[PDB]
């Protein structure tokens, strides 16, 4: 049974540090890269930085540098996320994820509570009212490139409320398995779209785009779909 | 036993960045999204006619979301690692220096 499992919630007085696991079952942490997200109340996905546990080596979005640290341990098949001097700047839900060609598997969340020349991704509308049944369009706009290998690293995701965020596209075009056929993702060079014909009910949720063919791996701001009213 | 694998028909995907070895290869770690695993990996090294060859014997997907590691020695200049059959053929452009 594949599945990536968190440490529990977290207290932390402001200026204290902590440190947060993410475990692995049914697949090793060494196979691919693992990456931590964090996610404010009610805002969007921030990716912190990843790991490739094989040989330790650590990319950081610039944002995170000297607030992250993220580590490995191979025997344990367990990631870590170390946070210096917490803030209430830093009061969020931490995730940990694996995967390249976007996040499939995400860990369930860590909350953390404090208490006593740049890439720009430009994700439009930040919000979108619907009709059921209705064709609906998401776009992703990047400030440089998001190729590799001839491929754009253009990826998607679904977000309900309380829960870690869906891949749907990965690749800009290629419906991930098990997402229904009504999902499409289209696009090259800096200019990307998702689109969801027909909108069904359950897919009312917060959507994101992300980049990574290069760190830093930015995701949008987001898309809140919503139902006409 | 007689090991018989159909070729694979669904999609795969790159997991870690294309490494270099210091013999002249290259190690391409992919993982399988489709249906009928444990199946053969369809592979080729091409131009934009065959360029490089396949040094894993027999590259074969034991179970989703399980990579497995492909060497292969691609030709000097350009050439274009072909993963897997259509539909989103996986396509990784290379240039060996």
């Amino acid at each position: 049974v594949k599945l990536l499992e968190q440490s529990g919630a977290e207290l932390v007085k402001p200026g204290a540090s902590v440190r947060l696991s993410c475990t692995a079952s049914g697949f090793n942490i060494k196979d691919t890269y693992m990456s931590w997200v964090k996610q404010r109340p009610e805002q969007g996905l921030e990716w912190i930085g990843r790991i490739d546990p094989a040989n330790g080596d650590t990319k950081y979005d610039p944002k995170f540098q000297g607030k992250a640290t993220i580590t490995a341990d191979t025997s344990s098949n367990t990631a870590y996320l170390h946070l210096s001097s917490l803030t209430s700047g830093d009061t969020a839900v931490y995730y940990c994820s694996r995967g390249w060609e976007g996040f499939a598997y995400w860990g369930q969340g860590t909350l953390v509570t404090v208490s006593a020349s740049e890439l720009v991704m430009t994700q439009t509308p930040a919000s979108l009212a619907v009709s059921l049944g209705q064709r609906a369009t998401i776009s992703c706009r990047a400030s440089e490139n998001v190729d590799r290998y001839g491929n754009s690293f253009m990826h998607w995701y679904q977000q309900k409320a309380g829960q870690p965020p869906k891949l749907l596209i990965y690749r800009a075009s290629n419906l991930e398995s098990g997402i229904p056929a009504r999902f499409s993702g289209s696009g090259s060079r800096t200019d990307f779209t998702l689109t969801i014909n027909p909108v069904e009910a359950d897919d009312v949720a917060t959507y994101f785009c992300q980049r990574s063919n290069e760190v830093p791996w930015t995701f949008g701001g987001g898309t809140k779909l919503e139902i006409k009213r | 036993m007689g090991m018989s694998y159909s070729m694979c028909t669904g999609k795969f995907k790159i997991v870690k960045e294309i490494a270099e070895t210091q013999h002249g290869t290259i190690v391409i770690r992919v993982q399988y999204e489709g249906d009928g695993s444990p199946c053969k990996i369809p592979f080729e090294i091409m131009d934009l006619h065959v360029l490089g060859r396949l040094i894993t014997v027999n590259p074969i997907v034991t179970e989703k979301d399980s990579p497995v590691n492909i060497e292969a020695e691609p030709p000097f200049g350009d050439s274009y690692i072909i993963i897997g059959v259509e539909p989103g053929q996986l396509k990784l452009n290379w240039f060996k220096k």
